[PDB]
């Protein structure tokens, strides 16, 4: 585990808000985090657009079963491990890979799960404005451990823990060690 | 001296020529190093590959052969630059070692880290032109940058399809693509910035580069964007039916199958000259050969793409000239007066004939464009009234898909900045009522005023000329290298200091309005825009 | 004194009242004389015929009794001026003895030749108004013209029509053309020239001027005209149905035979008040009950009989305001910002369907007429959609149809001059927002500045509006006198004095831009004039 | 019987121009004259609108037959005397009347010719610019004598030999006395 943050009791919020003139937009996506806790519905990671674009990220355990919904612009694909329980308070590490609607999550070494959307669906995530990191706002508040979030060459938590001038944590969530 | 530079596939040696003012630097000139191999016999009509290395250090002091070509020919007159029509002779001056093995680019370096790198896609349409032509030296001794200049193959040998996978189509703008991959895994060597490449052009030229934003094989190798009179969602930006043109094509130069990798195979055995020299005549306000839509380069039509947030937040500089329709009056522009109102209508009638055409109705269509392109105050001026076609054309043609793009790329919360250009160089055979042409803006980007007239620009170009170019390639540099026209130098030696350079919000319209009066201007032909924006779709 | 003058049907004895202001000298009031005999009994819906001479003197001191007319009932609000339908209490206060033998009219003699005469016609609407409001004696003493204010048959008793001999109406129009009879026949007893008589009105009365013109009773009565802000063409001057409405008023008053004489004659006998109080609504910007074309005193259809030159060359002055559709955007008057964007096309798709309804098609016009009257360089501001409703009624039912005739009159060569008046008095009621409305110009024709506020028109006249009262005055009394604006008194008490007022030729239509910055133009609203003339007909 | 302008060898021609501010137009016409000619073909009194509009009155002797032709709008209605000749050189008065469509034509003593043309039909005579007499300029010369030419409460003969203003004389025209 790498830098492990807490979220205890209430909940919280950690936010990386993109500078205003250098918002990204890429057609491939990438995803990694290593999670500790035992919520049966929570969100972990939620990658939102800017004012008006309904393109969104996000990482979300459903009873007791993480998964992956993104809204590119047509439509939502949502990919989940439905076969395996991963709330077990253990540490569990996650990799998502997205390239245009195509979609495939790998847990641990678990066999991966893919999916190929039929049909015509769009490709690009378009000016990205935040990751939000857990779920509070959104309805389910996450309460467990995290560590080492890759999101597309961006090290999310490191840079946090280095007091970057554009991440803003919110509520009880605490550093461990 | 001849400096040598050594490439990531041998060593190139250079040359030093100085420029003929004074205060410019001297400039390094690499003209005619190889991007791709040469598509000459079964490699031709397939996407460019990978050059090959050579042993010791090759010449780079002449300039690269050009692509085949006809000027003089049936080329489509109406899309050219006018500077490119009116001196056709000294244009096919430089066209003159017209060879199948043309796929060189040349770059000048000039003599705050590593340089930034401004790719220029010419071409007035897709079926002439050559990167010769533009001696980009003052602008790369001025804004510090590198100017690159290539060859891409241009008409049947470039942009020939038939929809089917025997022939794709859009070898231009793969060329281009493994010119930029050159250029990004290269440019190091010679001082330049792969992290800054922006990628500029005019005309139909500029259509590329709007099409090089919605393809997928462009995602990392430039940053930036400057598309200047063109835009892909004119009427004579891609083509929609080129199997329709291929068939004719192949029928008229001896074989015609009706298999299409036969087809292909028999049109690669013939001569490179043969088949550029044949005549097929498009449908008006159409192109023959051109960008094809088929999924690999263009996934879609470009209006649908760009609609749908399809593009990676590329910096953008879009731009028009005042009037750029000058050749759509040109059969009655050496007249005491305009037009006539029997010839008013006339014209208005074959213009929707020719690009509307829509069965569903066109009575009504042709009087509301009628009503709305005329000024009553004055209706019956006849000399006004060559001002308004003209002001029709420029309107549908030009600056309607510009502040549709423009609209459309400022939705998604990319900076995009606009502009208009007024003044014009003072040429012989331009008339005095006509105002700056398609195309008239070339010569102050690439500092012309500044060195002198020359043989494609033959206009006196006073102080004033030489001061707009001075500003207008500050500009650009300043875009290349950070993406903001105003920030990185001041502008000095004049109205040109105060100005501050606003970005393009689609709720407040805001643009420059480049020219001898300067001013940030708030709305660009609001009415007329609106009209073929908004109204027409409802007819 | 108490003057005495003897007329054609006996004497009457008029009053010499003075004038408050010191620039004004003695004015004599002859209030009441009848012109025509009383249609009570089997003369009801009978044209009118010439009085009954009176042995003895008359006293001609107190103002007559007006017309049956049913004030708070459903009147077109639409249609009648501002400052009648804000001062609606105040108005009544004149119109109180209503009875129906109202046929009587009232002179005011002033004390190089002889004296001009011009009759005023009033009515908002064709169902309201007396002529007392109007008290035209400070005109009369200012330009040395005798001003004439009469009574005529107004609404069902006026105008009541079934389409056959039995009941052919335009009584109110016959009522009218007795009068002028009698003022051609006998005004030249009390001082006045019988062959300088100018007709003049506001509103709906205007268009009575508007179809006194194309009549053929009235040949040799008058020679001139003043139409403001009043047509004959427009969508509420003239009614072609009038059989629908007079049957279901029949049915509703207590008789509708079958037979139309049958209903006539039961309609001779009933009361006016049982009938004038009725409640019939017309269809919106319409009227129920007004001239109808039958072939005695309007010949045809007003439109097609002034395109074809069906009037006898006399000398014309129309005139418009800036906005009179004041009252069309009076649901959202009070609120802070303008109109919502649902809001603006919902009044338009009202207006379309209540005015052309056609059914060959409908939404090509609404979408056109709701391009044309926005603001594109404002595109959301709100404010800028309240006046642009107010431009779009303003255009269509009182520009539009006052360029037309003006344009008709002008082809045939007759004098027409054309003016608009922008300048109004600040009153209480009305929005700041707002400009001059329909029968704001009134005030200032009348004098009312120069002898202080009254019931009528409370405002705060300053000295810009004395002034400005004078110079209007000034014009309407030179074209009284001599049929030319300019030619027989100068302006005095400034611009006014260097302006000369042009003719409306149709070629350049020069018009003089009353107010408080007067200037000759050149054209007025040539854009939406010649959309609502030249192109909604081809849509 | 009164003033008498009489054409000689050549031809001539009497024109009366209205004021451009007083051009009347009228929806009844009347047109007395006296003539004596032999001429077989010819025009006497010509009466036209102003410029573009093609409003106007001819009375002309054709084949020894006197006719007035007049355009109000709608049609050329012309109405002739055809039962009689008139150019036999005997002395003539001629009347014709106008209102409206109608219209009557008497000479002498004969019983008058009424045109009474049927359907919806123009009245009004628009702007009367020009009285032509003679006809000169209209292509059939005028030779004989003429007297009285009375129009709408004007004489236009009695104008001509005070030395009106508006009324010019060009070619043979001769005064007697
Ligand atoms: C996504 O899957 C489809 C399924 O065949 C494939 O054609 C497509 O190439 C995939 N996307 C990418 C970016 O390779
Ligand atoms: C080009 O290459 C030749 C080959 O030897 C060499 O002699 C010459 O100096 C080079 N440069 C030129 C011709 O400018
Ligand atoms: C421009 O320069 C040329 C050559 O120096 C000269 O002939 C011409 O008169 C000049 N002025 C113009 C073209 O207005
Ligand atoms: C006429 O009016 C005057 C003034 O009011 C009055 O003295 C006189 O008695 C009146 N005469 C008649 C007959 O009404
Ligand atoms: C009119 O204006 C004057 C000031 O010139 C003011 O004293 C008076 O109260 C005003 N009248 C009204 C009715 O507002
Ligand atoms: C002409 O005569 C007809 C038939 O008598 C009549 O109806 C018509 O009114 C007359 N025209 C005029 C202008 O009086
Ligand atoms: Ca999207
Ligand atoms: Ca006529």
């Amino acid at each position: 585990a790498g830098t492990t943050y807490i979220f205890s009791k209430g909940g919280g919020q950690i936010t990386y808000k993109w500078p205003p003139n250098d918002r990204p937009s890429t057609r491939a996506d990438r995803l990694a985090i290593g999670f500790s806790t035992v919520q049966k519905e929570a969100v972990l990671v939620r990658v939102d657009s800017s004012s008006g674009l309904g393109d969104y990220l996000e990482l979300h355990i459903h009873q007791g079963k993480i998964g992956v919904k993104f809204n590119v612009g047509t439509d939502d694909i949502a990919i989940e491990e439905s076969n395996a329980i991963i709330n077990d308070g253990k540490y569990h590490v996650v990799r998502f890979t997205r390239s245009g609607g195509n979609a495939t999550l790998q847990v641990d070494s678990w066999p991966v799960i893919e999916r190929y959307p039929a049909g015509r669906q769009l490709t690009i995530f378009n000016s990205q404005a935040t990751i939000i990191i857990g779920g509070k706002e959104q309805g389910q508040p996450f309460q467990g451990q995290l560590s080492g979030l890759y999101y597309n060459g961006l090290k999310v938590l490191n840079m946090a823990a280095e007091n970057d001038a554009n991440i803003a944590i919110v509520g009880n969530v605490r550093l461990v060690g | 001296r001849f400096p040598v530079v050594n490439t990531a596939y041998g060593r190139v040696r250079g040359v030093r020529r100085e420029l003929n003012n004074e205060i410019l630097g001297p400039v390094v000139q690499f003209l005619g190093v190889p991007y791709a191999t040469p598509p000459l016999g079964a490699r031709r009509f397939q996407p460019p590959e990978a050059p090959a290395s050579w042993p010791g250090v090759r010449n780079a002091t002449t300039l690269p052969p050009a692509c085949p070509q006809n000027l003089h020919g049936a080329l489509p007159a109406i899309m050219l630059p006018v500077w490119f029509t009116d001196n056709l002779e000294a244009a096919a001056t430089y066209v003159q070692n017209q060879s199948e093995d043309c796929l060189y680019l040349n770059l000048y370096v000039p003599t705050s880290g590593k340089k930034p790198v401004m790719l220029f896609l010419h071409g007035g349409s897709y079926m002439e032109g050559t990167g010769n032509m533009f001696d980009g030296s003052v602008l790369a001794a001025y804004g510090n940058v590198i100017v690159v200049t290539l060859n891409y193959r241009l008409g049947v040998l470039g942009f020939l399809s038939t929809g089917d996978q025997a022939a794709k189509g859009n070898y231009g703008l793969l060329d281009q693509i493994q010119a930029l991959r050159w250029l990004s895994e290269n440019i190091a060597h010679f001082g330049g910035d792969p992290e800054r490449i922006t990628i500029f052009g005019s005309g139909a030229g500029a259509s590329c580069v709007n099409l090089l934003i919605l393809s997928h094989h462009s995602e990392g190798l430039f940053q930036k964007a400057i598309a200047q009179s063109g835009t892909a969602i004119s009427s004579w930006s891609v083509n929609y039916q080129p199997l329709k043109y291929t068939r004719l094509l192949a029928a008229k130069v001896g074989c015609d199958r009706e298999d299409s990798t036969e087809a292909v195979e028999c049109l690669r055995r013939k001569s490179s000259r043969e088949l550029v020299d044949q005549d097929v005549q498009p449908a008006r306000y159409h192109i023959a050969f051109g960008p094809v839509v088929d999924g690999d380069v263009v996934p879609d039509d470009p209006e649908i793409l760009m609609q749908q947030g399809e593009f990676l937040n590329y910096d953008m500089l879009i731009g028009v000239n005042q009037g750029e329709g000058l050749k759509f009056v040109e059969d009655s522009a050496e007249s005491e007066d305009g037009v006539s109102a029997s010839a008013f209508d006339f014209t208005v009638s074959n213009f929707v004939d020719n690009l509307y055409g829509y069965p569903e109705g066109k009575d009504v269509l042709r009087e509301t464009i009628k009503f709305m392109y005329t000024d009553w105050a004055d209706r019956d001026n006849g000399e006004m009234r060559r001002k308004t076609l003209l002001a029709l054309f420029t309107d549908h043609q030009w600056v309607a898909p510009a502040v549709a793009t423009a609209k459309l790329h400022a939705d998604y919360q990319s900076p995009v900045y606009f502009y208009t250009f007024y003044h014009h160089c003072q040429a012989e055979g331009r008339p005095e009522w006509a105002d700056a042409a398609h195309g008239d803006e070339l010569p102050y980007v690439f500092g012309v005023p500044m060195v002198g007239a020359t043989d494609l620009f033959p206009c006196n170009f006073s102080k004033n000329d030489v001061m707009l170019s001075a500003v207008v390639m500050t500009y650009w540099t300043n875009f290349a290298k950070t993406g903001d026209p105003n920030q990185p130098v001041p502008q000095d030696t004049n109205r040109f200091e105060e100005v501050v350079w606003s970005k393009f919000n689609s709720k407040e319209k805001q643009y420059l309005h480049i020219g001898l009066k300067p001013r940030v201007r708030d709305n660009y032909r609001a009415n007329k825009v609106a009209f073929w924006l908004e109204l027409v779709p409802h007819l």
